[PDB]
């Protein structure tokens, strides 16, 4: 069984073929309109990938229940809070499906060699997205689904960390309600694994510490001049 | 953060 309140998450969850194909054709674009001598970094392509994602995200939060509740001010301040855990775990859950040993599956629906991408990332990436990858084989060790996806995504949006905000009963309220929800569904589902919930809710720190030393990383990588510069990511760095 | 202003009551 499934608590109605997963299920209204579920209903706000994007279609990710179309979010895909979307990313996808903006790219292509771009790159057609690079000359021979206009090559971009690799770093860049990222840099431009995770731009798109970005903008996806923020149209899903806005549309999504409870979100859209609050005033605009209060959801800018979340989304500048989570924008990072966001596309790691959104990376995370991209290789739990869909990820094969020794390749990396990209928001485009590339799939790309971890020995090309490790020759090219550098050793700061190379770190992170290991410990990225073993919170992937732990998820996917405990069955990792997407109505536990879907909870912690809520989970990272609605952060009690975040502060100044209008409305904070509603976020927190929103913290206690998906947790009582997960912690439903998983005794249901999983009535077996005693330990699921736990490790669910452990990697949302090992999230945030790979997300915000990711950002402090690209922080640097601006401040260097490595950035493709003026589009969202650079935004969300700076505010 | 203009953008994401923009973003979030864009029509
Ligand atoms: C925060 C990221 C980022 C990396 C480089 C530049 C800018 C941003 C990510 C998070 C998930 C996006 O993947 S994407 N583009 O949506 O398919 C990004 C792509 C990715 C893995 C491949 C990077 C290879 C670089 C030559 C990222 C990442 C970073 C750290 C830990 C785990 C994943």
């Amino acid at each position: 069984s499934i608590p109605h309140l997963i299920l209204e998450l579920l209903k706000c969850e994007p279609d990710e073929p179309q979010v895909q194909a979307k990313i996808m054709a903006y790219l292509q674009q771009e790159q057609a309109n690079r000359s021979k001598h206009e090559k971009l970094s690799t770093f860049g392509l990222m840099c431009k990938m995770a731009d798109q994602t970005l903008f996806s995200i923020v149209e899903w939060a806005r549309s999504s229940i409870f979100f859209r509740e609050l005033k605009v001010d209060d959801q800018m301040k979340l989304l500048q809070n989570c924008w990072s855990e966001l596309l790691i775990l959104d990376h995370i859950y991209r290789q739990v499906v869909h990820g094969k040993e020794g390749s990396i599956f990209l928001v485009t629906g590339q799939q790309v060699d971890y020995s090309i991408i490790a020759s090219q990332a550098g050793a700061t990436l190379n770190n992170l997205m290991s410990h990225a990858q073993e919170l992937v084989a732990k998820l996917r060790s405990l069955q990792f689904d997407q109505r536990e996806f879907v909870c912690l995504k809520f989970l990272v949006l609605f952060s009690l960390d975040v502060k100044n905000l209008e409305n904070f009963q509603l976020v927190e309220g929103v913290q206690e309600q998906v947790n009582a929800a997960l912690l439903d569904y998983t005794m249901c589902n999983y009535p077996q694994q005693t330990e699921k919930f736990g490790q669910l809710l452990l990697r949302l720190p090992e999230i945030r510490a790979i997300s915000m030393q990711a950002e402090e990383y690209l922080y640097y990588k601006h401040l260097n001049g490595d950035v493709p510069y003026n589009n969202l990511l650079i935004e969300m760095l700076h505010a | 953060n203009a953008l994401l202003r923009y973003l979030l009551d864009k029509d």
